[PDB]
Order: structure tokens, then sequence, then C-alpha cells
């Protein structure tokens, strides 16, 4: 409402303008889909030497895919901000603080739409899934995972 | 400390004439970066030349006659493990430890 | 020339452009690391050896930040306790469940560390599962189990450097980078062997010696 | 209270019909019990045969995911550490005070007495050459009264009962209950 | 013969007899380590002198047991996950990557998982 | 008259996720602290000449003495009124052979008076005399007699002391460290002799050591101050 454009201004609400790429969305999509392809895109692009974000982008993207399907549980929303904390200031590059801010932009100011898509897939599947989401019945059988909703978004390709 | 007091401690008389212990510091292992079991003087006796070990014949077992194999005394001053051993009278061989020698290491001399 | 330094209080006299972690050895405080070895080039990857400096936000690589003069280094506070978590949360993340089956079993330093410095527990229940990597096949010396590897790049800086033998290196990017040879090809070196012994977990481990014996046997 | 219980309250065997009206005219204390246990109720679902699926336990600060650190509940790593005083150390302590109740100088001039007391300092002369408001003050107790040794447990007080409060032996038995009071 | 009786082979080569007493097993003839005692050693020995040899332990060779077991097949995806077919009753869970052509045993069950493109060259 | 319920079928409370607080175990023993730390300083005014230095753990209280000064401070807290420690529990000692004198002599007493335990350590060596509390308590004269068969410690003015434990006869004192775990020499039924005769030691199966295989990275810290803030020297305050 009062934003105006400066490397400072725009910092005081948490974002900033590095880029300059101002983008300008609409409340008919959904943007836990469109932060879950910025957690993709970080990690497909990670050049991978320092631990924080070789290993935990992938942690980002393992969680932001069982969110986009609301198949996580209502308290993993916060675990994952405790991870994003975890990659900061631990690596060589700014790639790792790139990759986590993200992040705790969805948990920050649209919480109660992540809530909104968990309480979904309870009603849509019907049974609540667990940590990790591992449903009552899902389990190992002659190597692989069966009696369960395998979320198959990692770009398949 | 100059007294014999290996007359009142009644141990067998074979280690002070047979045996031959040794002091010695633990070295630093290559496997593993950790110099935490390399800052305590130890003393351990050297093997027999028969007998240390033999196998049994029934079960495949490692028979031995050697009562000191499973014995390491521990310190925390090198003086006090010759001062004890001293006391003992020990036929003892010290083994003085290596020393890293410093080398400053730089991230920037990968190009200079 | 030498630098007066106190770490955590211990006064420290070293060369200067040293380290922080040299220094740090010398008083006697303890800076966990993986990727650190002291007759190898640094590289400042693992990023478990992180300490505080008074005049700073950011937390410093001790085995690559040289030292200063008058400096004050701290390595106990809880801010740098929480990053060591943090870093030893990451590692286990893909690590496989083979301590059973590791030839590195009492003996490997990713057991210890976490156990000494990072959580008593995991979070990780994910249903996509670890990552996997292939084998690869370098001799009839090294028997390679590369799940377990912890992208440290000690056995690349060896072999690069100490043994001189160019063909050892890290083949692809981020979550699919693969130490190895790239193409299948036997590593060609009299002091190859080495590099057993510098790899801190067990994907690097003796072929000959293989399954035979536990460390707190011998 | 542990006052009898009927003979039908009690998880064991009992007779039925007339023999239970057998057992009460001749019993010496008709509410005793066989002793054979109830075989219908004791141990019934054997303890490999049960019906509870059980879980893990886990308190939520120790077992959970966020909020979590290990650092914080680290309580093996926080062991107090071993002091140990020396007589010098209580002279330095008796002489300069505590931390809590400062007795020393400020600045260099301070910093030159506590330097006194950072070599041997035995405490015979110490008491000596005192202030006796010190050793009433720091040493003794309440205005000189000595230092009783301290109590492992404040709350361990007992009190004498009587056999129509602790049901035990009457008054004429060689021994008395002691209650908590 | 003692030829296959004392050394030990990746597979036999006479079928196996269970009422052979100097098998290394009854359903196998030869050691399945190097460094594993054959059995027609093992029994020549005075403590055997009036004994009854038919009647001492002969367990299952385990290691021709888990080769008669079909291998796993994986569809559309190169990393087999195995936790022993019984979950907290069974082995560590560990994945298992089935990059190269060929079936990749598991750790601690054996059994041996590959993929289904690659099964006809496999079965070959 | 009613039958007997079925405790199985019993309704069950119900718990959703448990909450049970966190702190630090070594909290709830601070008045402890400073009450010892007080009466441990008592006994070192009153016997400034014996008392060489006292120690706090949580609750217990340990007065350092020399071998000299061990009757004289065993007296006092038996008979003193404000520490009356009739009753002595435990004798024991401890080795340590890179300390001059290696053994390590600690009396536990007890104070059913004033519900307190108090320890007195006294060191020792291997030739040097320690004064015996029999005199005194009646309860150490075969806590001494222990001592002595498991580590030599010479007690002076003990009315009766000889083996309690070992064999008769039994050469070497078993808990010094110098002796192995397995001792010297084992007994077996000869035919020949009609008796039971000692051999020297020859085990089937040689011990294994696997503590060679311990924690080569530091395991706990430094550890943590829980002195009482009445317990420090003040820090001189800087000038203005
Ligand atoms: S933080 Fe930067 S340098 Fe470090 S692994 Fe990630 S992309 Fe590479
Ligand atoms: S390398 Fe260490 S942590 Fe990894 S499986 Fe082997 S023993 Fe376990
Ligand atoms: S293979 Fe071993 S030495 Fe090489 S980078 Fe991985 S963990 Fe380090
Ligand atoms: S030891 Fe410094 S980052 Fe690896
Ligand atoms: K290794
Ligand atoms: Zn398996």
């Amino acid at each position: 409402e009062d934003v105006l454009m400066d490397f400072d201004a725009l910092k005081d609400v948490g974002s900033g303008l590095g880029t300059a790429a101002v983008i300008v969305l609409n409340k008919q999509t959904d943007i836990i889909r469109a932060i879950q392809r910025f957690s993709a895109f970080y990690k497909h692009e990670s050049c991978g030497q320092c631990t924080p974000c070789r290993e935990g982008t992938t942690y980002l993207q393992r969680m932001m895919d069982r969110f986009v399907t609301g198949q996580a549980k209502e308290k993993e929303i916060d675990l994952i901000y405790e991870l994003s904390k975890e990659i900061e200031g631990h690596t060589i590059c700014a790639l790792g603080d790139a990759a986590a801010w993200p992040v705790q932009g969805l948990i920050k100011s649209f919480r109660p739409e992540m809530v909104e898509r968990i309480k979904q897939y309870e009603a849509k599947l019907g049974e609540s899934v667990s940590y990790g989401g591992w449903t009552s019945k899902g389990k190992v059988l002659d190597g692989k995972v069966v009696s369960n909703p395998i979320p198959h978004d990692a770009h398949h390709h | 400390t100059d007294l014999a007091k290996e007359l009142v401690s009644g141990a067998p008389k074979e280690l002070i004439t047979e045996r031959v212990a040794r002091i010695y510091q633990e070295a630093k292992a290559a496997t593993q970066s950790g110099q935490h079991n390399t800052e305590t003087w130890k003393i351990d006796w050297d093997i027999l030349n028969k007998g240390n070990r033999w196998e049994n014949d029934l079960m495949g077992y490692q028979s031995s006659s050697d009562y000191m194999q499973g014995t390491i005394l521990k310190f925390d001053t090198r003086e006090g493990a010759i001062r004890f051993a001293k006391g003992q009278g020990w036929d003892y061989y010290i083994q003085e430890p290596k020393v890293r020698r410093f080398v400053k290491k730089d991230y920037s001399a990968n190009f200079y | 020339k030498e630098v007066e330094l106190t770490v955590d209080g211990v006064k420290v006299s070293i060369e200067a452009g040293s380290s922080i972690i040299q220094a740090a050895e010398k008083a006697g405080v303890t800076i966990p690391r993986y990727c650190y070895h002291e007759k190898l080039a640094v590289a400042g990857n693992c990023r478990m050896c992180l300490v505080e400096i008074e005049r700073s936000p950011k937390l410093a690589a001790s085995c690559a930040m040289p030292v200063q003069n008058g400096m004050s280094v701290l390595t106990n506070t809880p801010k740098i306790k929480k990053a060591r978590e943090g870093v030893t949360e990451m590692l286990l993340e893909n690590h496989p469940l083979d301590c059973p089956v590791c030839d590195q079993g009492g003996e490997c330093d990713l057991q210890e560390q976490s156990l000494r410095y990072g959580s008593d527990r995991g979070r990780f229940h994910e249903i996509v599962g670890k990552r996997a990597v292939e084998n690869k096949a370098i001799g009839p010396l090294i028997k390679t189990s590369m799940n377990r590897c912890i992208h440290c790049t000690r056995c690349v800086r060896f072999l690069n450097d100490v043994a001189g033998a160019p063909e050892f290196g890290t083949a692809g990017r981020g979550n699919d980078m693969q130490i190895g040879t790239y193409v299948e090809r036997n590593v060609n070196s009299e002091l190859s062997a080495n590099v057993i012994d510098l790899c801190p977990v067990g994907a690097l481990t003796s072929k000959p010696y293989a399954f035979r014996a536990r460390p707190w046997e011998l | 209270s542990g006052g009898p219980v009927p003979v039908f309250k009690k998880y064991t065997t009992g007779s039925k019909g007339i023999w239970e009206k057998i057992r009460q005219l001749l019993t010496l204390v008709p509410n005793r019990s066989t002793g054979n246990p109830l075989v219908k109720n004791y141990r019934v679902p054997p303890p490999g045969s049960q019906t509870l699926k059980y879980k893990d336990p886990v308190t939520i600060p120790a077992g959970d995911i966020v909020k979590n650190q290990y650092y914080d509940r680290d309580h093996r790593r926080n062991y107090p550490r071993l002091v140990a005083f020396d007589q010098t150390k209580v002279s330095g302590l008796l002489t300069l005070g505590s931390a809590q109740n400062p007795r020393i100088s400020v600045g260099e001039k301070g910093q030159k007495e506590l330097a006194v007391f950072d070599q041997s300092v035995s405490l015979s002369s110490t008491l000596a050459t005192i202030d006796p408001k010190v050793v009433k003050s720091e040493l003794l107790a309440e205005g000189g009264s000595p230092v009783v040794a301290p109590s492992l447990n404040k709350k361990m007080k007992f009190r004498l009962t009587e056999e129509s409060e602790h049901g035990m032996y009457p008054e004429d038995y060689p021994i008395r209950i002691f209650a908590q009071n | 013969s003692t030829k296959e009786l004392t050394t030990a082979r990746i597979k036999d080569i006479s079928k196996p007899d269970e009422n052979n007493l100097q098998q290394q097993a009854p359903n196998r003839i030869s050691p399945w380590s190097k460094s594993q005692k054959p059995r027609a050693e093992a029994q020549d020995n005075v403590r055997f002198a009036v004994k009854d040899l038919a009647k001492q332990p002969r367990p299952y060779a385990a290691i021709d047991l888990i080769y008669k077991q079909p291998i796993r097949y994986i569809e559309h995806d190169n990393v087999a996950v195995c936790d022993g077919n019984g979950g907290a009753q069974g082995h560590p869970k560990v994945y298992i990557n089935l990059d190269q052509n060929k079936a990749i045993p598991c750790g601690y069950c054996g059994l041996r998982f590959a993929q289904a493109a690659f099964k006809e060259d496999i079965e070959s | 008259e009613e039958p007997l319920p079925v405790l199985r079928d019993l309704p069950r409370p119900e718990y959703g996720e448990l909450h049970a607080p966190v702190y630090n175990p070594a909290e709830k023993y601070k008045e402890q602290i400073e009450e010892l730390h007080k009466f441990g300083r008592y006994i070192m005014g009153c016997l400034p000449k014996f008392v060489q230095q006292f120690s706090v753990w949580k609750d217990e209280l340990v007065i350092y003495v020399a071998p000299s000064a061990l009757t004289q401070v065993a007296t006092f807290l038996k008979d003193h009124t404000s520490a009356q420690f009739k009753a002595c529990m435990d004798v024991t000692a401890a080795d340590y052979p890179t300390r001059t004198n290696r053994f390590d002599v600690v009396y536990n007493l007890l104070s059913v008076r004033h519900n307190s335990r108090i320890r007195i350590k006294t060191y020792a060596s291997e030739v040097s005399p320690v004064p015996s509390v029999v005199p005194l308590f009646q309860g150490a004269n075969w806590f001494e007699r222990e001592t002595y068969d498991l580590f030599g410690i010479f007690f002076e003015g003990h009315p009766d002391l000889r083996r309690i434990m070992t064999d008769y006869g039994f050469q070497g004192h078993p808990l010094r460290k110098d002796f192995p775990t397995t001792g010297y020499t084992e007994v077996r039924y000869d035919a020949e002799k009609r008796r039971v005769v000692y051999e020297p030691l020859e085990l089937t199966q040689a011990w294994r050591n696997f503590t060679v295989g311990s924690s080569v990275w530091e395991q706990v810290g430094d550890g943590k101050d829980f002195t009482p803030e009445s317990f420090k020297l003040p820090t001189p305050a800087p000038d203005p």
C-alpha cells in the first residue's frame, strides 16, 4: 500500500530490491505451488559444495512437494521454517540464503493457506497423514512403497 | 620411591626377571581425526616369544598363558609412569612420542 | 610475526597467516571438522568448523579464515551449537542406515561427531526416500560404497595434489554430485590406498580387509 | 484404610453353597482367602495374547520436532564443575568478602588486594588477625553460633501414632509406629 | 572325491544329496566361504568316533536358498527401498540404486533388485 | 455380594500429547550446596591445623586431610555437637598410580543426629601407614581388614588385621591397578597328590580387551559453574 521502491524500504517489510523484477499476482492462483517451483529451482541450480545447501535445498524440495498436495501435518509447517534457519549463514555463497527466504515468505504471510490445504487433504483422502507423509497402512513390499500416495512431483522426466 | 616396593606387592618374581614393560603414549589413529586418546601415558607389557596366543583345538579359541595380556595402565604425567615403573623395579623402556611439525595453512594458498 | 589472540579466554600464540582452527587446536579447544586435514589444501565446504568472531554477524569457517591480531574467537555460544546440530542434521539426511554393515563402524568420524555435536534425534521421515548412488569400481584395492560419501573432497584433494593422480574428481552438480572418475577406470597410484584412511566415512574402505574385523577387537 | 475386607471382595477362589456356610462356621477368621487365584480373572489374557497396541511415549519438549534443540536439554554436559576450596581461598573469601557482599576496593587498588590471595595464605593466621565481627558474620552464624551439619531432608520429621490410627500391633507390643507430621 | 568338498565355489558342480553326510550342508556340497572349515575335515576327528553323524545339526545352507528367489523388478524408478518385509521386525531401511545394468542385492536381506527395462539382458 | 469387577474391561484415562518440564537436575541441590559450603568452612576454621581443603559436590561434602590429621578430624566430627557423626558407614580406598601416594583412603560418616553425611579423604602410599579409626568406630574393624586385603595399606593401631576376602596365603593385593584381573594362578584337582593344587594361570580363551576401541573424541564438556554467589571472590570493579 505504501511500498516505495528502494534498496531498503522494501527491506523494512522483509523483501528487497535485488533485481527489480517486480511481480504482481492475483487471488485466482495457488502461491504454494508458485513458491514450490522456486524451491525446485534453487535445488536444481545450487552448485552443491557446502553441506547446508547441497542437502538442505533438497530438504526444502522434498517438503514443499508434500505441501503443494497438502500431504503433511499442521506442525510440520513450522518444522520446515526451522530447517530454513539451519541453512542461512552457514553456506559459502549467498545461494543458500536465497533458497530459504522464499520458504519463510510463504510461512510469514500465507500461513492459513497451508493449513487449509492440509485440512482439505484430510477430507480429500479421508485418513490423516503422519509425519513424512506415511499413511496408516503405508509399507514396503518387494522393494516399493505401497498403499500410500507417492508424490511423483520431482519433475518426473 | 627409592624403596624396593616390589617386595611388598606379592607379584610373581617373573615380572622383575622375565618380562619387559613399555612406557608409551598412544599414537593418533590414521582412520579418525580425534586427538584425545593421545594425551595419557600408558604402560603395557611385551608379548611372550611363545605361548602368547595359540589356537584351542576344540572350539578354535585363543588360549594364552600370558597373565598380563589384558593389563594396560593409565597415567596423566610422564614422570608418574616412570616413577611407578621404578618403584616396582620393572625392566621398562620408554617410547618417546613423535611430535608433528607445525605448518601454517592458508585458504588463499591454492592460488598463491 | 606471531599474532596474539584469545580463543574462549585461552591466549594463543601462533605463526601469522595461520587459520583459526590451528590456533584453537593449540589452545586445546576442540573444533569439529570433516573436510579439514592438516596435510591437504583447505576447502571450506563441509561447514562444520563454524565459529563466531566478535566483530561480525557471519559465522567463520575456522579452517579457512586466517588468524588476526587481537581477535576474540568464540566456539561455545548457543548460536554455534545450534549451527553444529543443523549441519549434522543435514549430513545424515541422505546418509544410509548402513552402520551395522559398514566397515567404518567403530572408527567413523561421522558417528563420533554426530554423537558429540549433533542432536540425539532425527527429523527425517520423508516418504520419497533418501538419495541413492551407484558404487564406482576403481580397482581391486578400494571398495567404494558411494551412498555414504559426505562430499568432503579429501579423496580429490589428496589424489590430485599429494598423490599426483588427476583421474579422481567431482562429476555432476548439486544433489547429483558424484565423486569418482566419471568413466570407469582404476585409480593408478602407488599411494592411492591412503585415501582409505582419509575418507572419514565408509565411502572408501579396504577391499582386502572387507568385513573381517571391527576396530575394537584389534 | 486397610480395614478388614469381606472374602468375596478378594480375587481368590472361594466356596459356594452349603460349603460356604460350613467354611464360615468353622474358620477362625471367616474373611481369610484361600490364596488360590481366580482362574477366570488372574492372567486370563496372558502377556502374549493382549489387545493393547503399545505406542512409544514421548513428552513434547524432549520429543518434539520443533522447539527441541538438544543443547537446551543436554544436561549431561551441564554437570557441576568440581571446585576444591583450599585454606588460601577460604582466607581470601574471609578477608575480602564474597562476590555478593564485596569487601574489596575498586580498580587497581582492588586488583592489588585480590592478587594478595592469589598465592599461599594459611588460614590459621587469617583468623588470628581479623575483626571478630567477621567471624560472627562470615564464618559462624546468627551472631557467633556454630554451623550445624546441614540436613539432607528438611522435611524429615516423625510423630507417634496409636493403634486406632496405624492399625499395627497394640500398645503392649514393644514397638512404636512413626508417621510423618 | 574330496575336491569339491574342500574348496569353496560360487556354484556347485553336481546335484546335492540330502543323505550324503559329508556335504557341507544338506542342500549344498562345497563350502561358501574361503575360511569356512569343510564339514568333511571337521567330522574326521576323534570326538566323532562313536557318534551318529546323521543326528548332528545340519541347517540348510542359506546361500543356496537365497538365490532361489526371483529378482524383484522396479517399474519406472531406478531406486528400490528394502526393509526386510517386516518393518519393525526386519532390517533397517536401505535404498538401492539401480542405474547399473545389473541386479544389485540388498545389503542385509540379500534380495536382488533390478529394473524392468533391464530384465531381458539380465535374464540372458 | 456383587460379582467382582473384571479389571481388564474397566475404562482407562485418555491422554493427548504429554508434557514434562525440562530443567537441570543439578539445580534442585542449590540450597544444599550453600549449607555444606558454610558447614565445610566451619570445620576448616575450627581446625586449620588439619583440614587441608574441603570440597562440595551437589549434596556431598568432602574434607581432605593428611594421614597424621585423621584421628584428630575424625574425633572432632564424632564428638562436636554441631556435627555428631557417630556412625561410620564405609572405609575404602582407590588406586591412582600416577600420584606419588597412589592409595586414596576415603571414610563416610553418618550423622543420625542431624541427618547428614560427611566424607573424609586421606591419602597413603604403599609403605606409609595410616591411623586406624577402630578405637573410635568399631564398625571399621572389617572395612579396614578389607582395604588391606585388596590394597595392602598398612593400618596402624588395628587390633587384628588379616585377610578377610582373599584366600589364605594369597599373593598380591587384587584391587591395585597393576594386578591383572584374572590373577596369577588357578586351582585344579590333581589325581596323583589326591588334593587340590595351585598351578600358574592358563586361560583356554584369553581375555579380549575391547576397551581399546574407546572414544577418540572428548565426550563431556568443561561443565557448568554452580558455586553459590556467596563463595566467589568479588571482581574489583573498574575506576572512573
Ligand atoms: S551455498 Fe553456493 S557455493 Fe555453497 S553449495 Fe550452495 S551453491 Fe554451492
Ligand atoms: S560411514 Fe559412519 S555413519 Fe555412515 S554408515 Fe558407516 S559407520 Fe554409519
Ligand atoms: S569419498 Fe570420502 S574422502 Fe571423498 S569426498 Fe566423500 S567422504 Fe570425503
Ligand atoms: S572443517 Fe571447515 S568447513 Fe569443513
Ligand atoms: K574410510
Ligand atoms: Zn533388504
